[PDB]
RNA sequence: GAUGGGGUAGCAGAACGUUGAGUGAAUCUUAGAUUUUUUUUUUAUAACUAAAUAUAGAUGAUAACUCAAGUGAGAAUGGU
């Protein structure tokens, strides 16, 4: 694969130590800002999973301590971090109802919308140690 | 990883994990055919009271 | 707004200036300090271990002082036979020789002269109670106000405020 | 009655027993559910899972009981925690040190633990009732569990007369969490703060026993990681738990002790001095080192909370976030172990 | 949600900034060369900047429900500096709704009652949003004629050197690569 | 009347009012506890079936 | 703990509109106080408020057992040199209570019952129109002097749980977006 | 001087270190003489002995009730319960609303404001003027 | 109600009321208000 | 096999044998009308 | 990795609800049928869970399918 940075390999190890890490992992294309413990809840029902399914989460854009941020062109190596998290089941909103209506017309027409979000846990972050790459 | 799901038309799938690698989907009319742990299974498990882990071990 | 999309765009504020130079074809490690206050897990290099590793130059070097608020300094200026003279005149008459007159006439601070002697039991209790009788002259706006004074101060050593 | 048949066949000497017999657990549902939602290994049958729901107050025998099962799995995570918050904060005073350990695996968050789990309260001890649910009875205080702990001599005049306790003395006669030692029935009544207290007593047994099931059981190792998994796993701000008097008596001895020179107040930044609302931006330097920083107020609540942190920073310092823990030599050949870093202790000023 | 957890005490606190009207604003001028020929920001320019100010708007967490403004003490607000002949041909106008009632005074008319903070009030004013907040926010501009305030103590500093202060600048960097000592 | 007060007897326990010393029920003209003769007789003229 | 006695008087030959002044003007009163103020009242109806505000009494005594402990109460004060106990209203009046059996006008309302009569207004042009003569009951909820002390202590702990007021308050910004502004 | 305040205890984060389902009990209600619960039927007799061995931390209680409709009462672990009324259903479609209770959380229904809930501080604090390098107005 | 004439209920209640505060006799809950199986 | 009553819930966790004491001690009819009739008042004046 | 998505006059299709009727000499109900409320859940003009209040063994209620209409009202200076 094409090699590290020689840059990013010589800071890595400072990001690495500080004590608290983000990220912005992007869930098809969409960026969520979050940290290992948050609770990130989807505004889409992800087909094809169940409540304790893990999930291997590889495209990050910035990865960054307080002082110091990683950032991909694209989107930072898979190499370099590693982001799982588990499906915590799926959750519901209350009904909606949306009345489209023209003045002086009694016809009221309704919607009801009433949509799912999968509920993910994001349950590890860290940066790998670059040391033999 | 993915957990012990029930297919409607294809039976119970087995817990896999990709990461160690397998996708068995076990199919029956009785529950020893599914492959889950049955009652008969959780008896035999009470009546080995012989069973001891190693002293290093504890 | 009308909708709860229109007002997010309205309300939106964005990304610090040092984010929006990502790079191009490559990935880099940019230096961003913010504008922030630290928390204090970020320990200071006088504080770790010798022994701590993690002991390194200012991150900047990898890539006078401010006015004086509080500098007290300690004095001895009571000597051990003094010490004595300060425990025989308040016993003998607190009312005279108040921690204030020994204060100022041995040179000391008024917590001192606490340390090493204590009024009779009798006049303590006469302090407290006209600090009693000062609180009943206090209306409900004011003795609401002094109340929240001594609760600020608990809440502050808590780490709540 | 003919027409209601009873849904649960059980002898007639049935509502007589302290507890359920142990063969009744092979026939309840709630078991079977609570074993696989703990993701419990098959070596741990129902009737042991059973037996971890039987508090002492429902069951006086020494056996069909939870009191030695709580016991054995007290010891591992009293232990587990401790050398792992000396390995991650080594410098945390002793009063805070306990403060820590009844936050992880004390009554209270040992009482979440069990609700996280789905087990429910059985009304009464009785045979009758299904194993699944953790039975206690909250009327009777006289339940105990045996603790390394000695009584104190003076706890009579402890409590009294407000006499002295040393922090230094509690970690020999006090608790392990710091508490001193040994500090018919008609149901119409209401809850007591008493029962409530019998109650969270009987939630933090279970916990304690599970892990008591699993080292007897599954190993050393499997009630490690149980422990490691479901009360370490939670979060805890332990800069809380501070509660500082006179600060900045404390800090001067800190540096005085670690031959620091003197440290100094000076004002980084300050806006709105007066106004109603004004902010003072204080910083404590100990000559060109800035050791900490605070925002208050008032000038003098400035400086204190600036002392604080200092404190804080000095008290909360840790090695690492996931530090390596004396009891991974005692398992598989690993790494050599590496000295690990002494605090000399909390400083004790004026 | 992590990056709003934390300690709002300072994002929202009231800081008191300081700006002049006849000090030479490089930013806020149109005329940017020769260096001497710089002129102060006009009354339009400077009250739309000190708009932003009474806002909030020049923080990261703005909100325009939340009264998240700050401070300004505008001083020489009498050298107002002003381009054309607005000060002798500007009119402004009043009415209280009886006939007849139209008051109309020029600028340097209404400079001679009120002086020049009167000028700039009604420059911010209306550039604020109108509703319940603009009095709370145009309330925050203090505006004086000359050097003198009673807010040379409030003005925000920074190691003891007051913004827009000659060396206020160096004090700043000096005390940031302090904080730098720290894991 | 007594489902409203045996409710109060259970609430109010030991202040239980003393229903017997209050007035009469303007409704009907009895008093606490006691029938009308109308009632107590059974002198209503009833239908023939 | 508290007695309580709801008392609905008779059928009073006035409107709702009328005799609603005559309640708001007796709420929280004494008995003793509301029935001087209703025998100098101008309003024909206070003669009735006030025969009605007897009989309740009455049975507050007799049914409820209200207001039987000015003896025993009295002794307190004078015999041991007691203070008083000074409470705050709702509406913030303060009060010194030196018997808490005391009887006071806790509650009360105006209900409109049946109709009087009807009255025929014989107008021009050959008019008639109706004229309906009104009939109100008063609803009166009488306490002792316990339920203000209680009252008054929850108002006051509510004050003190509410914290102090702190000088830089820590606000809240309620708007997420996934990326840092500073 | 340092004093512990003995009134703070940890958090628990479901699926940090080990996951807990929350739904700890399914009731499957049906009727013998309705004619609403002849699907719920077919789902007791070929769909819920699968589903059931797939979900072996769920209590499955399958008992009669007669003159009434079918419902689907899921009990969670944070102690509310979500009652699905199935009448006239098929199968397959009782399947479908069984696996919603098995994702579900007793939490009440809420309208999607924020993707992401968060309760450890922000890695780089809060904004701060006095923290920064100034503002010249 | 001021001009109603007074019955014999309201005579006998009146007379309670001077009973009771004057002090010659002591109040008590009823007892006949219901017949509860509880009795307490 | 048969429906589950607010009996069968309270055999379960315990409660029952509790209340049957109780409901006893007070001589009140456990699972039961018990034997003091129904209301008769309207049914002696004729009440169709 | 199907295609499609505004709508008046107007046309067409598919359903719910209300009243009564058949299966019905059926089913269920003090181990609580029914209770004009409140609450809870479900793609929801509807039904459902629970709670509170009262107490019915049938002149009570009722699923499912079907049958027949005095079957659905913010609008007529509408009527009571
Ligand atoms: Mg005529
Ligand atoms: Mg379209
Ligand atoms: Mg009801
Ligand atoms: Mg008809
Ligand atoms: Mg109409």
């Amino acid at each position: 694969q094409p090699p590290i940075s020689q840059q990013v390999k010589e800071l890595l190890p400072v990001l690495a130590a500080q004590p608290g890490h983000y990220t912005t992992i992007h869930i098809h294309g969409k960026p969520y800002l979050v940290t290992e413990g948050d609770t990130v809840k989807l505004p889409f029902k992800m087909p094809g999973v169940a409540p304790g399914d893990v999930l291997r989460l590889n495209r990050a854009s910035v990865i960054g301590s307080r002082d110091l941020t990683l950032q991909g062109a694209p989107y930072v190596d898979e190499r370099l971090f590693e982001c799982r998290a588990i499906v915590m089941g799926t959750e519901s909103e209350p009904m909606r109802v949306m009345i489209k209506k023209k003045r002086r017309c009694r016809k009221k027409k309704h919607v009801f919308s009433k949509h799912k979000y999968t509920v993910l846990r994001i349950n590890q972050l860290k940066i790998n140690d670059v040391s033999s790459l | 990883k993915q957990v012990r799901r029930f297919i409607p038309g294809v039976g119970v799938q087995d817990e896999v994990d990709f990461s160690k690698v397998g996708a068995v989907v076990r199919d029956g009319k009785r529950a020893g055919d599914l492959g889950v742990r049955t009652r008969s299974d959780w008896e035999v498990i009470g009546k080995m009271k012989s069973v001891l882990p190693k002293v290093k071990a504890l | 707004q009308s909708t709860a999309n229109r007002t997010k765009r309205m309300l939106n504020i964005p990304p610090h200036e040092s984010f929006l130079n990502v790079p191009v074809e490559g990935d880099r490690i940019i230096f961003n300090p913010p504008s922030s206050e630290a928390s204090v897990y970020h320990t200071p290099f006088k504080f770790l271990p010798r022994s701590d590793p993690r002991r390194r130059a200012n991150i900047y070097k990898l890539f006078d002082l401010p006015p004086v608020l509080y500098n007290p300094t300690k004095s001895y200026n009571v000597t051990p036979e003094q010490v004595e003279e300060i425990r025989e005149l308040r016993a003998k008459d607190p009312k005279k020789y108040s921690v204030t007159y020994l204060s100022n006439k041995y040179n000391c601070t008024k917590v001192f002269i606490m340390m090493c002697t204590q009024a009779p039991r009798e006049h303590q209790e006469q302090h407290k109670l006209a600090r009693a009788r000062t609180a009943e002259n206090w209306g409900p706006r004011r003795a609401a106000a002094k109340l929240d004074a001594r609760r600020r101060k608990e809440m502050l050593h808590r780490g709540e405020i | 009655n003919d027409r209601f048949p009873p849904l649960e066949p059980l002898p007639p000497a049935a509502e007589s027993l302290p507890s359920p017999l142990p063969e009744r657990a092979l026939t309840s549902a709630k078991l079977a559910a609570l074993h696989a939602r703990l993701n419990l290994s098959p070596k741990i049958p129902l009737q042991t899972l059973a037996r971890t729901l039987v508090d002492a107050s429902a069951d006086e025998n020494p056996q069909f009981n939870n009191a030695n099962l709580a016991f054995v799995g007290q010891t591992l995570i009293n232990y587990h925690i401790a050398e792992w918050l000396l390995c991650k904060y080594p410098r945390l005073p002793q009063g805070i040190l306990f403060s820590a350990m009844k936050a992880y695996a004390g009554p209270k968050p040992l009482l979440q633990i069990a609700r996280s789990w789905g087990v429910d309260t059985a009304a009464v001890p009785g045979g009758e009732v299904d194993p699944g649910l953790l039975q206690f009875d909250a009327l009777k205080p006289g339940v105990a569990i045996t603790n390394f702990g000695y009584k104190r001599t003076e706890l009579a005049y402890l409590e009294k007369f407000k006499w002295r306790r040393g922090m230094a003395s509690r970690v020999v006669l006090d608790d392990d969490f710091g508490d001193v030692v040994r500090s018919d029935v008609s149901y119409d009544r209401y809850g007591n703060p008493d029962t409530r207290a019998a109650a969270e007593r009987a939630h933090a047994y279970f916990v304690r026993a599970v892990v008591g099931a699993i080292y007897a059981h599954c190993g050393r190792e499997a009630a490690k990681a149980f422990v490691k998994a479901h009360i370490m796993s939670r979060t805890l701000d332990i800069a809380k738990l501070f509660e500082f008097k006179y600060p900045t008596r404390e800090l001067a001895a800190l540096c005085a002790r670690e031959d620091f020179e003197p440290p100094v107040a000076r004002l980084l930044s300050e806006t709105g001095r007066q106004s109603r609302t004004p902010v003072f931006v204080v910083g404590i330097y100990s000559g060109s080192d800035k050791l900490g920083e605070g925002a208050a107020s008032s000038l003098d609540h400035a400086r204190f909370k600036a002392a604080m942190n200092a404190l804080k920073a000095w008290y909360l310092y840790s090695p690492g976030e996931n530090p390596r823990v004396p009891s991974d030599m005692l398992e598989e050949g690993a790494k050599p172990w590496t000295p690990a870093y002494i605090d000399m202790g909390e400083v004790i000023s004026r | 949600m992590s990056q709003t957890v934390g300690a709002t005490r300072l994002a929202y606190s009231r800081v008191w900034h300081h700006i002049s009207a006849v000090t030479p604003h490089p930013t806020l001028s149109t005329i940017k060369a020769p260096s001497e020929a710089i002129t102060p920001p006009s009354l339009g320019r400077l009250a739309s900047r000190i708009a932003t100010i009474l806002m909030g708007k020049h923080k990261p967490i703005w909100d325009p429900s939340t009264d998240c403004g700050d401070y300004v003490v505008v001083t020489n607000c009498a050298g107002l500096y002003t381009t054309g002949h607005k000060k002798w041909r500007k009119t402004y106008y009043r009415h209280n709704t009886r006939p007849g009632s139209l008051q109309a005074i020029t600028m340097d008319a209404l400079m001679e009652k009120h002086g020049g903070a009167e000028v700039l009030r009604k420059a911010v004013s209306g550039m604020l949003p109108k509703n319940r907040l603009r009095d709370k926010r145009l309330a925050r501009l203090k505006a004086f004629e000359g050097d003198a305030h009673p807010y040379k103590e409030n003005l925000v500093r920074f190691g003891g050197k007051v913004v827009g202060a000659p060396g206020w600048e160096e004090a700043v960097k000096a005390i940031r690569e302090a904080d730098m000592e720290r894991l | 009347a007594a489902v409203e007060a045996r409710n109060e007897d259970w609430m109010l326990g030991p202040l239980a009012p003393r229903r017997e010393l209050d007035e009469i029920t303007l409704s009907n003209g009895n008093f606490f506890g006691s029938l009308s003769p109308t009632r107590a007789l059974l002198e209503s003229e009833v239908s023939e079936e | 703990t508290e007695r309580k006695l709801v008392y609905k008087t008779g059928y009073l030959p006035t409107s709702v509109k009328k005799l609603v002044h005559l309640s708001r003007q007796i709420r929280g009163k004494t008995v003793s106080e509301a029935l001087v103020q209703m025998q100098f009242s101008k309003k024909k109806m206070a003669k009735e408020v006030k025969t009605e505000l007897l009989r309740a009494e009455a049975k507050a005594i007799v049914t409820r057992g209200m207001g039987l402990g000015k003896a025993a109460a009295a002794a307190a004060q004078k015999e041991t040199g007691a203070e008083p106990v000074k409470i705050q209203t709702k509406d913030g009046k303060h009060l010194e209570i030196r018997d808490p059996t005391r009887i006071y006008v806790a509650e009360t309302f105006v209900n409109k019952g049946f109709t009087r009569g009807v009255e025929l207004d014989y107008r021009a042009r050959g008019r008639v129109f109706k004229m309906n003569k009104p009939t109100t009951t008063m609803t009166v909820v009488l306490k002792e002097e316990k339920t203000r002390i209680r009252e008054h202590q929850e108002r006051v702990a509510k004050k003190l749980r509410q914290g102090p007021w702190v000088h830089l308050p820590d606000r809240p910004v309620t708007s997420q977006r996934q990326f840092y502004s500073w | 001087t340092v004093k512990a305040l003995t009134q703070i205890s940890s958090a628990g984060r479901n699926g940090v270190g080990a996951f807990v389902l929350q739904c700890k009990k399914l009731d499957i209600h049906y009727s013998d003489w309705a004619g609403s619960s002849r699907g719920m039927n077919g789902f007791i007799k070929s769909l819920l002995p699968k589903f059931a061995a797939a979900n072996p931390q769920i209590e499955f209680v399958v008992s009669p009730r007669p003159a009434k409709h079918p419902i689907l009462m899921g009990h969670y672990i944070n102690g509310r319960t979500k009652a699905i009324c199935v009448r006239n259903m098929e199968p397959l479609e009782i399947l479908k609303k069984a696996e919603l209770l098995r994702d579900a959380s007793g939490e009440k229904p809420q309208k999607f404001k924020k993707p992401v809930t968060s309760t450890n501080p922000s890695v780089r604090g809060v904004w701060s003027p006095y923290h920064g390098q100034g503002m010249a107005v | 109600p001021s001009q109603f004439e007074v019955t014999k209920d309201r005579k006998a209640i009146k007379a309670r009321q001077s009973k009771f505060l004057s002090g010659e006799e002591t109040w008590a809950p009823g007892k006949v208000n219901a017949f509860l199986n509880s009795k307490i | 096999p048969r429906r589950v009553t607010p009996v069968d819930k309270e055999r379960m966790v315990g409660r029952w044998k509790v209340i049957q004491k109780e409901l006893q001690k007070r001589e009140l009819p456990v699972l039961g009308t018990g034997n003091h009739g129904k209301y008769v008042e309207l049914k002696w004046l004729g009440s169709k």
